[PDB]
């Protein structure tokens, strides 16, 4: 068709040096986007997790109410406010009557902290890891497009009709192959560098998120429900024993009292 | 503790295959094949263009050699004093081509040979080889290096002019033997060249000689109407310029 | 076989320009399907989740009955209607005695709302993510097929007999491959664009679904089972103590009663 | 090595059309196996899931025992029969003493129906997805084998050793490369067709399995354990109250009795 | 440096035939290792699972003690012995006082059998799937390395210092390329075969393990916790009325005794 | 552009032999980092797990307190110490009065030990698998990049001016292709070696961690919660029966005492 | 009922790039590179003889053009009447070289231009470029196709004879500014003879002119020593034999 003829003739005339320039510009834009949206954000997130973990470990040996207020202040002015609120809901406070007052003597965990401070919410979504694991492939695709186009241009211009212009045809073809190879090498280098950087950063992010959630888990012991069930079972048994003993004591007291009544009569 | 042990599982969606290295590899397979095909085809084409040029040179040389051989055979069939050298594309006169001091015209045998070789040249040019490769004929004069240089040049030039007359003189048998077309072809073919002084072996008898050589088209030479100068039809007879008492 | 040569001459008889147009049309149709069935629906889902989150945040201070009715009225889409019904089954209404009546004083969570407003039911099924995550691979495969088809068209017509035929065959092969590669480059660009749009959309869908479920989870406090167990343990201990106290009180009352009887007699 | 040369002359002696023919036939056999064992099977699974969902929706407003009998008679395929038996174990029947007998007044859910009518047991294992998800890679690998072996044949035939027969050698090379790319293109086309079909089928199967499990889940209400615990807590409180009231009532009755005895005296 | 030249001279000094031979031998050895450590092992595991499933299905109608002893004696394999022990711990025995002794009348399931007879412990670890799913890539890599090294040999032997040596040099280089491609083609074929066998083995293993766990699950009914909770609620509700009735009957008996005492007096 | 020419002159100013040297050196550095940070660490982890499994098997017949102290002293690595602390707080100690102080007569598991001694905690994060599983691709990519860079150096310095300059340029280009082949062969060799070692290490780590967690699970029996519920149910029924029996005994003894008082009167 | 709340769930682990596709892309890129470089090497080898011949032809052309540029610059510096055509190795004297009908002489400016250009061409040929690529100088004659052929031939021959006479006649102004070695060089490098017919010009008057045309060795000639001959020293001054008074 005429439109496709025009498209082919305009793509055939593209000057070969422009393809590697376009590839390098687009790949540099992708790399700057990677740095701004992924790497710097991941560095900030790792630092935030480290600071949170230092804060959590600093109240390890504090009173439970002091711990609760400190953690609430730590998370309240942050994007982790709701995760902390839900985790604190999962925290069961055991109360004992001291000095006529109901006071928290212990806090019990019923759930791991990672069920509230998840990798998805804390790392994957903020870093857009769903997309950025595909970026090295994206760069490789740009590279193959640019390099294949450059090689096609070079081959199309390589047309020696006589032996005497073989030298010039070789020289021009080598220039075009050099342009295509420049595009490919830049794209693939950016792909490998991006892969390295983002895998390293994601591994560090997961490591420090594990440290954060482990610091939260270290604060409060679990297993309160089994203790409650054991207490209930013990209470039922001891209540049977208590009922028997109370009946025997009541019988003995009634006997002694009626003996006293008979003596008085 | 209040959760259920019979919960949903297999919460793991399958990751999609990364496609772009696959596309890189497949397109690069296509390009590798393109470069292999271009390599074999280009090597074949360039080798065949070198061999086609070599065979063109060889065929042109063979045509030149065949034309020279058949012309020499015709010359031998006509009369036996003609000396033809196919190695340098030259036809000379062994004994009848000699000259003496202050002499400018060939002897009777020399004139007979000169008049006999013209139809042979016409036939050689008329053949397919003559059409394909034959160029115009130049005439080279030779004289000893001794004596006055200007005198020898004038003598050789006079010999050339007298030879050209004998070729085209109306009184000469050639004009009354050939036709208008043959005369025009002779005008196209025979040309006057320079004068050489290749003196060797101290033999003045053979040094002062005149012989006609033949040139040929090259492979890259182009035949065009610009070089094809067409003489007008003969409207009047031609008389030679040097008179006998000279 | 003659069948193979017949299918080859049939395949390679198509005009070279028809290969890029076929690839471009089919890639464009796939991209339009992606836009209509994935991107537009994902944008609608995100916008609706934002609206639902704003509606949920407006009843944070409402009474449990009022906000329960508000949430029931809010959720009408079939998937969210079912999710709300199941989540409400998971809510535990705590009744107290006011004015001789049993009324709800507090609604407790027994599961996170994400258990019912899950990523699958609310995002993955509506967006057909099980299919659309493999679309870029299909697009790139179609581009590869186009390039291979153009190469085959070029190779089948290659005439290496004479140098002039060699040169013309090389130009024709390169032109056919260039058409096919125009198609393939369109396919790869579309694959990159689809990858970016899909991954960004799924990340933002998950983000706003998490915001929605956080808005829901903030309305209801969990941990009611442990509180009930602690209450039962306390009740058992107090029941033992009260049994002892009531037995002693009964003994004292009997003593006073029979002292009065003795005085009267 | 004589053995390696014998192997090479054996491999390269085969007629070059037999390589793409073998690739096409094996790829077509794999495709037909995919259609028969995966695609038709998935279509049958989807149709059955739709019919089961319709049957479940037909008993929404039926009595619990009528519903239970209907669902027992409905599920008879081995995997769904087992899933139904396990799910019915997970259902909690609440009994009340009516007209001197214990009658089921309500059936309560303890687990999501998806825990038993799982995607694994009902889709992934019957469809053998653990194999078929890797079939497109196998098809592309078969195409790659065809390309490699056809290029080997083309390179083996290329030994002109004479300027006269260079054209025949180039023709044979072009033919063999054409065969190789025909096989590879067919394999890639079949791989992307298989990917399209099986991802679309798996997405639809999951969607309708979710509809089926949602229909089952809407029959029975969850949250019975927390209701039982709340009842126990209430009973313990009212038990303390009843103990004190019964003690006081017994004391009052004893007072009345002994005053009556004193009046008789 | 000169060290690079020396190692390049050393590497390219071997005969081109030894590279395909080395690739074939090493790939065949890895294939034999796959057959021994993976394929035969998976066949044995599948056959054992089928035998175990037949054994389990034959005690479906047996008494709980007989079932338990049969299952204990049946599972003699470290992984399945430990899995059976853990699963049996998960089973809850219900004792009723019959003939003056505590006898098991019913055994209840509290976990699915798949939680202990898991795919990882029974298939993945025994088959070393964490390694063998990457064997095809290793085989392809070995083939590609062989092809690169054969290309080094061929290129090093390529030295057309004369115009008349060009055709012979090209022919020898294409032969060496053929050697290298032979190695790669054998490796890719072996990789595809290994992928096919491995994925089919995983599919069949998972299917038959599902049949095994379904057989185990069908022996024991779940849901004992909710039944216990309903029983406790019923006991509390009946205990209130029992206390009231006992108090009333005690009052009536006391009234009768005091009336009789007054008449006797 | 002049920018492209300046970049090309800068990149290709390096000596050709430095590209293969750089590829080999960078690949060897990555391999050494893999050995130091992954392989040696994984060997230490596996050896430690086997030692801990032996130690745990050595305390099978020890007293619960002795086992607890031994296990507490055993785990000192940070991730191991944290896993042990969390698992221990998931362990339920059953106390009995023997005879004046609370003694641990049995320790019950409420969770699998793998819940705390998990693969993610103990292998994946310490081994940095989130990074190292992508290393072989990085190595192969560096091989490709070296190929492109060396070919750029060859192409940019091609001098067509003089026939001997042409010959030297051709020799340099051939040498550069040989260099690219060597770099790629080395890179792919290292990538497959890294894959083999890494996947074998990860499989062995999972195997021996499973053995370790199975050894921990063998120490403690699960299912205490259902036992507690069954005990509560039995106690409730027996409490009703004992209440009736105690009422009968009390009324009989009261009748006997009244008869004795009447006889004495 | 009593399910484990602390059940851990392994993270969704991004799966890596399959090694085969990147390795296969590497292999196909390497194969494309190999075919490209093999094609370059093969084409360079099959055309190396052609490339060397073309380089030699280019070098010969550059040297000849440099010699012609030096000669024309010298002519411009010395005498404006001398114009050199470097396109086809032609020395022209258009205004100075006009020949009237039936006369073989030239005006004063023509003689001055000839005797001024001869030493310049001699010193140009004496240079290394001349000593390497400069052959003898051929004198060009032009004639028309009208009238009697032999009359035009004689007119051109007399023109050439008069030209060489003017170069090498006693009492000529050139002889007063010459040495014996330069005279010998003129004798060696100059030969008189040659006629031609052309129709590339619009006027018959342009045919009445004299022109100098130097020609060079071939690439395979390389100055054969046997072709060179020797001449004896001058014993008497040369005297022209043409009729000056006419
Ligand atoms: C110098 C130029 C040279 C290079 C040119 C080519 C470049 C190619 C490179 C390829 C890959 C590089 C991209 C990497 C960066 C992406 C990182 C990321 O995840 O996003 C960060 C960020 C979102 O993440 P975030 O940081 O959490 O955002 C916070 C929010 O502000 C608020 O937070 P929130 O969570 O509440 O957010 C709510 C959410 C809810 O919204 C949603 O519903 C999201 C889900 C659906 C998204 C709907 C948007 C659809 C847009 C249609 C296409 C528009 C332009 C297409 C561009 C390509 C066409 C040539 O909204 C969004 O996040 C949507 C924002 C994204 C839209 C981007 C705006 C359009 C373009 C930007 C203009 C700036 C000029 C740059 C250059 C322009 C290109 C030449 O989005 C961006 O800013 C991305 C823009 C950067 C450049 C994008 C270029 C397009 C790439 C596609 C390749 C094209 C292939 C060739 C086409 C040929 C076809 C035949
Ligand atoms: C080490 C890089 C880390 C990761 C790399 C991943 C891919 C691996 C592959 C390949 C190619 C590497 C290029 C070669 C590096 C050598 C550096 C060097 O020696 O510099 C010295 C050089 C020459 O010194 P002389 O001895 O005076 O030379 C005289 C010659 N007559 O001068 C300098 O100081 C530095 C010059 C800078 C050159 C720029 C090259 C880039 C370097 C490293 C990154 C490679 C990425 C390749 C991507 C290509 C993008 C199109
Ligand atoms: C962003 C994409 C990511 C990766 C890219 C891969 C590489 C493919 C690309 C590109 C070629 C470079 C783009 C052109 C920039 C030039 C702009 C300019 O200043 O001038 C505009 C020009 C004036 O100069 P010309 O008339 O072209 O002079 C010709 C003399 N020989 O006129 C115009 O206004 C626009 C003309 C557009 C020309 C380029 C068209 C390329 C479009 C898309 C590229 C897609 C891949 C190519 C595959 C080809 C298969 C057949
Ligand atoms: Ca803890
Ligand atoms: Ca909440
Ligand atoms: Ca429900
Ligand atoms: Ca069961
Ligand atoms: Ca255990």
């Amino acid at each position: 068709m005429s439109w496709l003829n025009s498209i082919l003739v305009t793509l055939t005339s593209v000057e070969p040096y422009k393809v590697p320039v376009t590839v390098i510009v687009t790949v540099t834009f992708a790399f700057v986007c990677f740095i701004f949206f992924y790497l710097l954000r991941s560095i900030r997130i790792i630092y935030g997790l480290k600071k949170y973990t230092r804060s959590i470990n600093s109240i390890e040996k504090s009173a439970p109410e002091v711990q609760l207020e400190h953690l609430k202040s730590l998370f309240q002015r942050s994007e982790l406010k709701h995760a902390w609120n839900e985790f604190e809901e999962s925290l069961h406070s055991q109360y004992e009557l001291e000095n006529g007052e109901e006071k928290i003597v212990r806090i019990r965990a019923t759930a791991p902290s990672a069920s509230f401070f998840s990798e998805q919410q804390l790392v994957d979504i903020p870093l857009n890891t769903e997309f950025f694991k595909h970026l090295p492939g994206i760069l490789t695709g740009m590279g193959i497009i640019g390099t294949f186009y450059g090689l096609m241009i070079g081959l199309n211009h390589f047309d020696p009709s006589t032996p005497e212009q073989v030298s010039s045809s070789v020289n021009n073809l080598l220039r075009d192959v050099l342009y295509a190879f420049l595009g490919s090498a830049f794209a693939i280098f950016a792909s490998i560098l991006v892969t390295w950087l983002e895998k390293l950063s994601i591994a560090k992010s997961y490591k420090y998120l594990e440290k954060f959630t482990a610091a939260l888990d270290s604060l409060y012991d679990s297993g309160v429900g089994e203790e409650y069930l054991a207490s209930l079972v013990k209470s039922s048994n001891e209540s049977a024993t208590q009922a028997r003993h109370l009946k025997e004591s009541l019988v003995t007291d009634l006997r002694d009292m009626l003996l006293h009544l008979a003596e008085s009569q | 503790m209040f959760g259920n042990a019979f919960g949903v599982k297999k919460r793991r969606s399958d990751e999609a295959e990364k496609p772009f290295w696959i596309s890189y590899a497949d397109l690069m397979t296509a390009m590798m094949v393109l470069f292999l095909v271009v390599m074999v085809a280009s090597l074949s084409s360039v080798t065949q263009r070198i061999q086609r040029a070599e065979q063109g040179e060889k065929a042109r040389g063979q045509d030149i050699s065949r034309l020279c051989e058949r012309l020499e055979l015709h010359a031998r069939n006509v009369n036996k004093n003609i000396v033809v050298d196919c190695h340098d594309n030259r036809i000379s006169f062994g004994e009848a081509g000699r000259f003496a001091h202050n002499q400018f015209f060939l002897n009777a045998e020399g004139q007979k040979a000169l008049q006999d070789v013209v139809p042979l040249v016409l036939e050689a040019s008329n053949s397919e080889e003559g059409k394909k490769w034959f160029k115009q004929i130049v005439i080279e004069g030779f004289t000893d290096t001794d004596g006055s240089y200007l005198y020898n040049l004038h003598l050789s030039l006079q010999r050339s002019e007298w030879v050209m007359c004998s070729l085209l003189d109306s009184r000469s048998p050639l004009q009354k033997n050939i036709s208008a077309e043959q005369q025009l072809q002779i005008r196209k073919l025979f040309l006057a060249g320079g004068v050489s002084f290749n003196n060797a072996k101290e033999s003045k008898e053979a040094s002062r000689r005149v012989e006609l050589r033949m040139q040929f088209f090259g492979l890259k030479d182009k035949r065009d109407k610009a070089d094809e100068v067409d003489f007008p039809p003969v409207v009047n007879k031609e008389v030679c310029q040097l008179v006998m008492p000279l």
